RNA sequence: CGAGUGGCUUGCUACCUCGAUGUCGGUUCCCUCCAUCCUGCCCGUGCAGAAGCGGGCAAGGGUGAGGUUGUUCGCCUAUUAAAGGAGGUCGUGAGCUGGGUUUAGACCGUCGUGAGACAGGUCGGCUGCUAUCUACUGGGUGUGUAGGUGUCUGACAAGAACGACCGUAUAGUACGAGAGGAACUACGGUUGGUGGCCACUGGUGUACCGGUUGUUCGAGAGAGCACGUGCCGGGUAGCCACGCCACACGGGGUAAGAGCUGAACGCAUCUAAGCUCGAAACCCACUUGGAAAAGAGACACCGCCGAGGUCCCGCGUACAAGACGCGGUCGAUAGACUCGGGGUGUGCGCGUCGAGGUAACGAGACGUUAAGCCCACGAGCACUAACAGACCAA
RNA sequence: GGUCUUAAGGUAGCGUAGUACCUUGCCGCAUCAGUAGCGGCUUGCAUGAAUGGAUUAACCAGAGCUUCACUGUCCCAACGUUGGGCCCGGUGAACUGUACAUUCCAGUGCGGAGUCUGGAGACACCCAGGGGGAAGCGAAGACCCUAUGGA
RNA sequence: GCGAAAGCCAAGGCCUGUCGGGAGCAACCAACGUUAGGGAAUUCGGCAAGUUAGUCCCGUACCUUCGGAAGAAGGGAUGCC
RNA sequence: GUGGAAGUCUGUUAGAGUUGGUGUCCUACAAUACCCUCUCGUGAUCUAUGUGUAGGGGUGAAAGGCCCAUCGAGUCCGGCA
């Protein structure tokens, strides 16, 4: 009779192919709700380790009782919105208009951009207000940026750059909140847009696997019984039926794995502190020592360590925040044994 | 917690519980240590142990 | 059904020889089904602690020998997850023949019995000796 | 009784192939159909309730595990929301299998004078090929758009990214003589699928450390061989799954259906014009890809005698070539060294003890010694090596 | 039926048989479930006495079946080892080739088309892959029929 | 050591079972090791793999042509000084 | 107790054989190979050399097996265009 079965793996996350950027770029932002406010922020993956939390789920039957939780620590020190780029809406979606830059530049950011040495912020913000005015204005984004030198156990200097939105009350309103950010010297925090306890979107480039076999890549089944001595092991009974008379993409086939850009969604944000209160006993594996501003995320994150991820309010969330959960104990052991 | 073999302290959200036949219960901080026990061998006899020490 | 407070790595399959905790007069048991699991091809179907399982007698009492119950999985040797973290294994495998109503069929559970099963399992908890 | 639709079965035909289109069943992997088994929304009921029975829309998802048989079919068990059917050369042998079919050997029964025969049964009985083209999965080099860096846009494309079940409160309530026994809603969990991750558990770990057999290097010490670890015990990192994390709701328009207003037809009428609702289905939402979108895009800055890039050097968050990413003395990129953090499990030597033995000798025990040995990780540290320098470029 | 064909008319045994069409015969054992296996029954489509019958210790790379033990056969795959595979120097074939050839969906056609017709898609080249298609390559089909063929 | 067996090593012979260099050296394949819980659920069928194992002591069923079955089965021991 | 029989047992002693893997190979190392597995191994045994039997004839513990990669009638040349 054949019994039924899934197909293997996902038609979704496709096609399987190494990703464009390291650097992770969001397709989707959060709604105009509160105040006016950047929508993002990034750090660098460390790594693993356990913290006891007190159950905070009002609806669980253990709520207020210890519990183990594993987090991966990431170090999420200052970035910098180093520009406002608005867009406007055409008949074919949305076009960058125009953007104000500043003067004040990280020492290290033209390892990256030809930074500018002669720009005219009034003029631009002029053109993005008659845009506003005449009704064109598309949503308002910043340039944003990274301080990886921030970081000393990530070796790279030359910093990420990723464009973040800014959603706001009106737009006029938060057209300003973004001037003044940028202004200053674009210098934020991740304490200026997640609280601990709040659910984010983490996106990242997954760890790179090379090229894998499709039981690896699509998980399909090893030959079995007889069938796997007899030359074949690990690869499929066929690519088709006879007719049509060609390889469909949607047969498992052998390709690259790993290194795919994924936003994991509704990530709970444990706690975010600053110091080496996380740090492991013998440092991180393969990655370091952390002594400075990082986030807790709540279980797994893409990526390997040292990677770039990007945060982002979750965009469809399915529980309400319970803010800042009382942690008890965090895990220092050796990640070495 | 502390290893009902070797005698160190069991690091929270760590070890497993064995749990004996006649209903007696042992928790170990680790493989290892579950191991040695095993193999017939106490805590006693090994230098390692901080119960030997 | 209700949570077992506990997360769990089934350790037996349909087919697999288990422990009679109990004086039934069942001594060992054979999982034949287990109930609300549906699986997928190819793969067998599994049970673990604090799972209702169809069973048959393998070993016993004549009178129960061959006879297609219903029991409850009290003990399992691949370790289970407690929400502190820790994990827990037992000896053995075992089961107790249980009724319609989910009530012992037998008096006593002989030897012990994880907690997470009462949670689920009253009248079968409330028959313990010892609960881990 | 009458009219049909399908092209799964069978039969008929003899159009196609006999300079061969590899025949069953199965398996694996992919797409589809709807005449729908479950799931969603509905109608009727000989619809009190609960459980059903029949019918409508509907193919998004699911439709599983086993006992005999080569079997398909089917018979049977226990689970289940249900364990639907069919098409793809009765999909699938340049994929597998070879049980059966179907050669040469042999036996039995039947038939035959006999050779030998039987879609009767039975035991045994082989599975070739280095991929030219095309197709698709992934990877590169070029050209076009017509100097560079960084950030984007989004025509379109993929998705099931989610499907389903159990439990609790509702409630022993509505309903019902009683037996029995719902729902809306809110919650907790399971399962199958999906993507990722490795703190935790677990596996590996022919890195490593110890034990120990045989033999050889005279003994000792320290070693080699015993398949690519002699065997045994432990096991770091990494990779993994049996481990862990995440995977809506809601809008919009509809089907079946329930209605509103409403005429043809003064009445009536859910429809004819109009309108309000209403499916797991459709569109959006969400995830992934995506300037080669020939309307070949946008913005900001840098530059056209110089912006930027390639080669080079030290390496990897990358990797079959190629590609990608980081660092290069204004430096911690790699190694050495020392710490830290880890794996083993207490080194050589010497001292004491030691069943004994005249003595020689003596397996072994304790101390020195958390020792000895070892590390695919972290830190400190410019000591060594990232030097020298080449090239292209409007 | 209570002899007739053709001489006799199946005795001892064995029997759903490696012989039983009906057939998964019926009952039992065994299993959750057993077209299997074993035992009994047995009218045997179409058993049976040197065409030897029944039966049998020992023996068997002979056929079927059950149990304990065991286990990566499976659930469901992972990691590792060695040789390849990949890159480089050197050596250096064969198969195959009417032509053209970036195809895909349909249609049509000697009714199983990369080449016809209609549309869709399609910038060129190259590397690796597992083999969907070229009714792929290999063999003037062993099957079947035909020949006033052969043995 | 039972051994003309294994394994290790002499004497003697050889590095000519005659192409090399490089990538922690990917997918895939050939030989192979180890795999938690379950333990034949796989499959026509346990195919493949695995289990057992040398020696001594105890002990050994049905059946039988009295020869055998039998190393039945099962239980214990096993080093060094 | 002695004795030491056996188309006797174990047995990769030598040697002979070839059950399964339907593994490896399958333009091979090879026009019948490699590996693991498996059987016999004092006898109707295995083997070298010599020697006999020749084509409708041999030889055959019988498979239409074998008679120089040739067998339900060898090979060569002729009949033969
Ligand atoms: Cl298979
Ligand atoms: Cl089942
Ligand atoms: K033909
Ligand atoms: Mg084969
Ligand atoms: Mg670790
Ligand atoms: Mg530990
Ligand atoms: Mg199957
Ligand atoms: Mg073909
Ligand atoms: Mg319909
Ligand atoms: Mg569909
Ligand atoms: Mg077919
Ligand atoms: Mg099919
Ligand atoms: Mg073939
Ligand atoms: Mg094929
Ligand atoms: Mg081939
Ligand atoms: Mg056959
Ligand atoms: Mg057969
Ligand atoms: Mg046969
Ligand atoms: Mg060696
Ligand atoms: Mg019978
Ligand atoms: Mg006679
Ligand atoms: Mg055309
Ligand atoms: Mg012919
Ligand atoms: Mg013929
Ligand atoms: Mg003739
Ligand atoms: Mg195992
Ligand atoms: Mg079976
Ligand atoms: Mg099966
Ligand atoms: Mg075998
Ligand atoms: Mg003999
Ligand atoms: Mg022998
Ligand atoms: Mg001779
Ligand atoms: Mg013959
Ligand atoms: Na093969
Ligand atoms: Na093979
Ligand atoms: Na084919
Ligand atoms: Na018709
Ligand atoms: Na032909
Ligand atoms: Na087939
Ligand atoms: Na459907
Ligand atoms: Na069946
Ligand atoms: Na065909
Ligand atoms: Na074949
Ligand atoms: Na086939
Ligand atoms: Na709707
Ligand atoms: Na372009
Ligand atoms: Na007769
Ligand atoms: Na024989
Ligand atoms: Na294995
Ligand atoms: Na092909
Ligand atoms: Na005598
Ligand atoms: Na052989
Ligand atoms: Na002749
Ligand atoms: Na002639």
């Amino acid at each position: 009779p054949q019994p039924s079965r899934p197909r293997k793996g996902s038609l979704g996350f496709g096609p399987r192919k190494r990703s464009t950027s390291e650097t992770p770029r969001f397709n989707s932002w959060p709604s105009d709700d509160g105040q006016p406010g950047v929508q993002g922020f990034a750090g660098y993956k460390a790594g693993m380790t356990h913290v006891v939390l007190v159950n905070d789920e009002p609806n669980s039957p253990r709520e207020g009782m210890e519990e183990t939780v594993p987090v991966t620590v990431i170090e999420t020190p200052p970035m910098r919105a180093v520009a406002l780029r608005a867009y406007e809406d055409t008949p074919y979606g949305q076009r960058p208009l125009t953007e104000v830059w500043t003067d004040e530049f990280h020492s290290e950011l033209d390892r990256t951009l030809d930074v500018p040495e002669d720009h005219d912020p009034d003029a631009a913000e002029e053109q993005i207000r008659d845009a506003h005015e005449a009704g064109d204005l598309g949503d308002l984004r910043l340039i944003t940026h990274t301080v990886p030198d921030a970081v000393p156990s990530v070796p790279k200097k030359k910093p990420d750059v990723m464009e973040t939105r800014v959603g706001g009350g009106s737009v006029s309103d938060r057209l300003d909140h973004a001037l003044d950010i940028v202004e200053d010297g674009g210098e934020h925090a991740m304490n200026d847009i997640f609280r601990a306890g709040e659910y984010a979107d983490v996106a990242g480039v997954t760890k790179g696997k090379g090229t894998q076999g499709p039981v690896k890549r699509w998980g399909v089944q090893k030959r079995k019984g007889k069938h796997a001595r007899q030359g074949w092991r690990r690869r499929i009974g066929n690519l088709g039926p006879w007719n049509p008379s060609r390889v469909r993409s949607t047969v498992p086939q052998q390709g690259q794995t790993g290194y795919h850009q994924r936003t994991e969604l509704n990530k709970r944000l444990i706690d975010i502190g600053e110091g080496d209160e996380p740090t492991v006993d013998g440092g991180f594996v393969n990655y370091g020592e952390v002594d400075g501003p990082y986030t807790l995320v709540k279980g797994s994150v893409p990526g390997p360590d040292k990677r770039l991820v990007r945060f982002r309010p979750a965009v469809r969330p399915n529980d309400q925040p319970r803010l800042d959960p009382e942690v008890r104990y965090v895990s220092n052991e050796s990640n070495q044994g | 917690r502390e290893c009902d073999y070797c005698g160190t302290d069991i690091e929270p959200g760590t070890g497993t519980m064995f749990v004996h036949k006649d209903g007696a219960t042992t928790h170990f901080c680790s493989s290892k240590c579950e191991n040695n026990a095993d193999l017939g061998r106490e805590a006693r006899n090994l230098e390692w142990t901080d119960t030997a020490r | 059904m209700e949570a077992l407070g506990a997360d769990v790595t089934q350790g037996l399959e349909k087919g697999s020889l288990i422990t009679c905790a109990d004086n039934t007069g069942a001594r060992e048991l054979k999982v034949i089904s287990v109930h609300g699991y549906s699986g997928t091809k190819n793969r067998h179907p599994k049970a673990g602690l604090g799972d209702k399982i169809t069973v048959s007698v393998t070993k016993g009492t004549p009178e129960m020998r061959r006879q297609v119950l219903e029991a409850v999985v009290v003990r399992q040797r691949k370790p289970i997850r407690r929400p502190d973290g820790t994990r827990v294994k037992f000896e053995d495998n075992a089961a107790v023949i249980v009724d319609e109503n989910e009530d012992p069929r037998g008096t006593e559970l002989k030897g012990p019995i994880a907690r997470e099963v009462a949670q689920r399992f009253g009248s079968v908890a409330s028959a313990a000796t010892m609960i881990v």
